[PDB]
């Protein structure tokens, strides 16, 4: 993606101060919570018969500390999305983690997750989304 | 299909929302526009600026037509007439704006109700509004 | 919602199909399978093979549940209550996975009745797929 | 796109045979008529009023030349379509093209448009429909 300068700006010092323990299993937890065909994809995980029973299950917040992970890769390497996601289902579906990721931020930083802020997070995760649908 | 537990949650959203809805209307008009340019041609005669008159006065129109859908959530076709074939036989809106349009007001909904906006509440607004989407762009 | 001509088109064209249906279904089913390979992992218990009677029985399953919805179609929500149940709710079919599969037929209806498949026609059995796909992801 | 031979094959055979003055103005005329928002992505080409209108318009058989030829530039090509296509809408309406295509060479081919070459078919236009969306 090409970032412009206050545009990294924008997600750089955001992303500083991401509780990267806790961030990543919402995200994903609320994956699972609002798109429901998503649980399929994870058939290990074991229980996730409730949304209360999906945000504590340890693999959710497990894997989700990967999710955030990957984003930080990308984030420093968006010369080159490609060949940093050298390693997943429909595009689709990493489109829709991104956007919930997006308000899980949104949540955690209230006033802070402000317009341009969004619309510079915006392109990194559509990046990533591409990137990994290769 | 809104179950009842999610019109209770939607409600309930639209609750804490109060007075603040044509605001946060607006202020998702202005997340839309930025995050995702493609949607501004829509609004050619439109100052897209912070701060725009016109985007306060839309986004007051906007939160208008969703408390409307809102008040009558098992009658939206009915309710949204008007303005479906507005959108879609009018203005011929590309339907992939309406996620775009939506994930900006849950992104709004986000910034602005930490307490109220849990999975299950925005599981059901998620759920409104790809209802409300539906209705809008049911008349091509 | 479906226009009186699009009712007319569809019917139209279920009418040409004949009793090829099940066997549109099948092919229908195949092209899918071979063009958009994600949609086999819900078919595990499959031969997906070419020939296979599975896939064979399956197509002649979906060309009876959409002429069903043909048959009722302005009745489509309760004639494909079961049927989105176990979708969504059962199977846990991706959404997209509907256009996909709505594609395939289209596709397949084009392969054979090149008469029959005008502009128009097209148009509406394009809408009649995504009333019929709407219906199956209610229920999530 | 990595197509293998036998892919490559099942297009090109298909695609020497395609009358190149008229599957792209009825790819794209079908387009207009089956998802009317894209018209407005047209505003010169004047008269869209109904599908015998669309059909029979001008500009349209003009342009889908020109997506013709743009698919045959990416099928010879398909090492790098980024760079083929250097020179446009959410991507999903490229795919939209791209199925059309499909489903008009569907109509054009009948029996000959069996499901295998139908499946080289969609990785192809997949392939042109993410490099014009980039
Ligand atoms: C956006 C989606 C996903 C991302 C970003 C992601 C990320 C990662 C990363 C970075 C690793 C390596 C971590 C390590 O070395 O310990 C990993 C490993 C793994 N992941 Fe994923 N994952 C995703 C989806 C999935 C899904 C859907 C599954 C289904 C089971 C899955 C299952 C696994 C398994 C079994 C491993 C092996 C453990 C390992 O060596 O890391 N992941 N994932
Ligand atoms: C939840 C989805 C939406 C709702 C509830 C909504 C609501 C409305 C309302 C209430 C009006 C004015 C009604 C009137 O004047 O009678 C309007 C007009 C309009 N809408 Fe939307 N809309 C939605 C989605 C969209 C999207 C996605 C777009 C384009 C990306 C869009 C573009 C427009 C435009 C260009 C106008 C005319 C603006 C003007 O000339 O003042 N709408 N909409
Ligand atoms: C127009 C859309 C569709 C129609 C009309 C349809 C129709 C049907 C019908 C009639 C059945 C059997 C009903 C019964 O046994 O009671 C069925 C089951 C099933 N469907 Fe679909 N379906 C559609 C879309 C899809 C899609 C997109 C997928 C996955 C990509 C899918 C996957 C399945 C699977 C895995 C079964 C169970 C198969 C078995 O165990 O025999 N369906 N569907
Ligand atoms: C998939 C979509 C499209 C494709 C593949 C495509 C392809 C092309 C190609 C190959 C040319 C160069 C032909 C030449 O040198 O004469 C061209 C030119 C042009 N196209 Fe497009 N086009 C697309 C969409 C559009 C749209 C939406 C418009 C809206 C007006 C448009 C308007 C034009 C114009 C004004 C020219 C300038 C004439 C020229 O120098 O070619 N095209 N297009
Ligand atoms: O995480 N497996 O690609
Ligand atoms: O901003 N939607 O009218
Ligand atoms: O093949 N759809 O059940
Ligand atoms: O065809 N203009 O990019």
């Amino acid at each position: 993606v090409h970032l412009t300068p206050e545009e990294k700006s924008a997600v750089t010092a955001l992303w500083g101060k991401v509780n990267v323990d806790e961030v990543g299993g919402e995200a994903l937890g609320r994956l699972l919570v609002v798109y429901p065909w998503t649980q399929r994809f994870f058939e290990s995980f074991g229980d996730l018969s409730t949304p209360d029973a999906v945000m504590g299950n340890p693999k959710v917040k497990a894997h989700g500390k990967k999710v955030l992970g990957a984003f930080s890769d990308g984030l420093a390497h968006l010369d080159n999305l490609k060949g940093t996601f050298a390693t997943h289902v429909d595009p689709e579906n990493f489109r829709l983690l991104g956007n919930v990721l997006v308000c899980v931020l949104a949540h955690h930083f209230g006033k802070e997750f402000t317009p341009p802020v969004q619309a510079a997070y915006q392109k990194v995760v559509a990046g990533v989304a591409n990137a990994l649908a290769h | 299909v809104l179950s009842p537990a999610d019109k209770t949650n939607v409600k309930a959203a639209w609750g804490k929302v109060g007075a603040h809805a044509g605001e946060y209307g607006a202020e998702a008009l202005e997340r839309m526009f930025l995050s995702f340019p493609t949607t501004k041609t829509y609004f050619p005669h439109f100052d897209l600026s912070h701060g725009s008159a016109q985007v306060k006065g839309h986004g007051k129109k906007v939160a208008d037509a969703l408390t409307n859908a809102v008040a009558h959530v098992d009658d939206m076709p009915n309710a949204l007439s008007a303005l479906s074939d507005l959108h879609a036989h009018k203005l011929r809106v590309d339907p992939v704006n309406f996620k775009l349009l939506s994930h900006c007001l849950l992104v709004t909904l986000a910034a602005h109700l930490p307490a109220e906006f849990t999975p299950a509440v925005h599981a059901s607004l998620d759920k409104f509004l790809a209802s409300v989407s539906t209705v809008l762009t049911s008349k091509y």
